[PDB]
RNA sequence: AUGCGA
């Protein structure tokens, strides 16, 4: 009976809600394997850009609302980067926007690893021909969606 | 820990969901007939044991 | 909040519910010796407002009785003073998702 | 002669012949067409623990599933047998 | 019914079913507890089967 | 139960489950002499025909996404991002 | 080398139509009865796993 | 076993029984908070 | 059910 509701919540066929998100990220295991292999995606960037080209879809969704919450949450996160001193003013971005609709609503764990990759690889971004952490970050958010 | 002992990888999404279903009542609600009693689908009860 | 030293008699326990326009809570003075809310396995419990509850129940289109349950005698329910029907927001860090927000209805 | 029909005839075409396709489970028209029955019964699986004292037993007074549409018989009185042996 | 928190058809969820079975059980305990009548005060015979 | 279209909040993308069912039902209709809105271009399998219709959004079908509440969002094929 | 008697190759079976149990109308069992292979409980579970509910129905 | 054989009523206090009927009525509608709040009505 | 292929 246990399945995914259309609202991304896991409800049983009864209707009883079990989780507000699948594993808390709404990620499919059959997808995840490379969702955290950033460098690989980068060396094969243009191919993935040819697969997930966003210009077809940039008309169907919002690229800011989640990004803006990302801005306030980035503020509290840089301020609060002890556990029981939680972000009670800011739920995670996945709580406030359907992750399939506003590009950027992503687990803070995934966001953190992605940014940390972008910082530790700024030098590959100083070895590339035509790629940036804003277009690369855009690609990784779109892969996440 | 049980799977790690056998060095098997299992996504946390699976285990964590299962646990959430075991706590659906706020307790340690096993998966046998006893825990099944409180679910609402009567045929599912009929068709187990 | 009434902190007893060892025990309270059940006859007084019939007095515990006896003054409606008010709550009385009995607590083990030895069982309070540790704050379970500081324990590393206990995520953050945050009490939801009546409006935060109404909004959550709207966004998910469901009855209160359809949420996952937390028992009224759950230690954390006793800590927060959870009334019946009360929804608590649980912010838990996941080994995979990071911060993950779940909810529980106190019934 | 005798007649055909003591069971079924194809009410579609007036063809009073019947086929058995045991592989199909189907009784069909020997000359023409269609399904004479979709239903097909008694060819059990691998589960006849035989607890059944099955006291019944055929004795030709409850007829038979008629699994032969082929027929001719005759009117009988009831078990020639004694007249046969006589 | 004003609040739409139920309907003419009732309200049914796993937790409601659970509270019902718990209630009916303690109820059965009260029904069995009386070792003499209350409404009539009479001493019923013990029933064996 | 009718969630107004202006208010639709669900995934702009067709799930594999949606794509599968649409292609199955629409293929079946085309196979029952529903009017084809695309060049048969030689094909004989009704399913690949339905695939051609999906690629052109000629499918005249709408998805009713259910919510466990009972509210639903009626989505056309011609809008739900096919892939 | 020895040829094992289990030429289950010969034991193949197919049923596209056949007899039914009188109490169920479901395919009888057994190669010799032209019976139909069983979709057990786990195969049902697996077909729900795939989400293929129209295949399961 | 729960009945009274001389009156043919339940051996539980009639008003207490009615309290039980009340609770189970509230649980047809699943109004749990009120089902527990019912016990307090006292004089 | 007993023996057995997988
Ligand atoms: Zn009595």
């Amino acid at each position: 009976g246990v399945h995914v509701s259309y609202d991304n919540s896991i409800r049983d066929a009864d209707g009883t809600l079990v989780q507000f998100m699948y594993g808390g990220d709404a990620i499919d295991i059959t997808k995840e394997s490379h969702m955290t292999q950033f460098e690989f995606c980068l060396d094969n960037y243009y191919a993935l850009l040819k697969k997930y080209n966003p210009s077809a879809l940039i008309e169907h969704l919002d690229v800011e609302s989640a990004l803006k919450y990302s801005k306030k949450t980035l503020k509290y996160r840089k301020k609060h980067s002890p556990h029981y001193k939680q972000s009670v003013k800011y739920d995670p971005v996945l709580a406030k926007y359907n992750p399939a609709k506003y590009l950027g609503s992503v687990s803070e764990n995934f966001q953190d690893k992605l940014e940390s990759f972008l910082d530790k690889n700024s030098k590959l971004f100083k070895s590339s021909d035509g790629v940036n952490e804003k277009k690369f970050r855009a690609l990784m958010q779109l892969k996440y969606m | 820990n049980v799977f790690s002992r056998y060095a098997i990888s299992v996504s946390f999404r699976h285990l964590d969901l299962i646990a959430d279903m075991m706590t659906r009542q706020g307790t340690y609600l096993a998966f046998n007939r006893q825990g099944m009693e409180t679910s609402t689908s009567s045929f599912m009860k009929m068709s187990y044991e | 909040i009434f902190v007893y030293q060892n025990n309270i008699t059940p006859s007084a326990m019939k007095l515990v519910p006896s003054i409606p326009p008010a709550t009385i809570e009995t607590f083990n003075e030895a069982a309070l010796v540790v704050n379970i809310t500081h324990h590393e396995l206990v995520p953050k419990h945050i009490r939801l407002s009546s409006d935060e509850k109404r909004e959550l129940l709207k966004r998910y289109r469901l009855k209160e009785s359809q949420l996952p349950r937390i028992q009224r005698a759950d230690p954390v329910a006793l800590y927060l003073g959870l009334k019946r029907g009360e929804v608590v927001k649980i912010i838990r860090k996941s080994e995979t998702s990071g911060r993950y927000a779940s909810y529980r209805i106190c019934m | 002669m005798s007649t055909f029909i003591r069971g079924p005839i194809c009410g579609t075409d007036n063809c009073p012949s019947r086929l058995w396709r045991i592989i199909d489970g189907r009784r069909t028209c020997q000359y023409g067409h269609v399904m004479e029955g979709d239903v097909e019964f008694n060819d059990d699986e691998d589960d006849l623990n035989g607890l059944g004292a099955g006291v019944i037993t055929r004795r030709l007074n409850l007829t038979t599933n008629a699994t032969g549409s082929f027929q001719s018989s005759q009117l009988t009185n009831s078990q020639l047998l004694q007249q046969q042996q006589r | 019914l004003s609040d739409g928190r139920t309907t003419e058809r009732g309200s049914f969820t796993a937790t409601v079913n659970d509270e019902r079975k718990k209630l009916v059980h303690e109820f059965h305990k009260k029904l069995l507890s009386r070792g003499k009548c209350d409404n009539c005060g009479m001493f019923s015979p013990k029933f064996r089967k | 139960k009718a969630i107004p279209k202006d208010q639709r909040a669900t995934t702009p993308y067709m799930t594999k489950y949606e794509r599968a069912r649409i292609l199955g039902t629409r293929a079946l209709q085309i196979s029952m002499n529903a009017p084809v809105f695309v060049d048969l271009e030689g094909e004989t399998d009704p399913l690949r025909i339905a695939m051609k219709e999906l690629a052109e959004k000629k499918i005249p079908l709408v998805i009713r996404r259910y919510l466990p509440d009972g509210s639903f969002e009626d989505w056309s094929v011609e809008e739900l991002i096919v892939d | 080398y020895q040829r094992l008697r289990h030429m289950v190759n010969d034991k193949f079976q197919v049923r596209s139509t056949g007899p039914v149990n009188s109490l169920t109308m479901q395919p009888v069992k057994g190669r010799k009865r032209h019976g139909g292979i069983r979709v057990g409980e786990m195969e049902r579970d697996a077909l729900i796993g795939h989400g293929t509910s129209f295949l399961l129905q | 076993r729960a009945s009274c054989l001389f009156c043919h009523h339940f051996r539980l206090k009639s008003v207490e029984v009615h309290r039980y009927a009340c609770k189970l009525r509230l649980l047809q509608y699943g109004l749990i908070d009120e089902s527990y709040k019912l016990d307090e009505i006292t004089l």
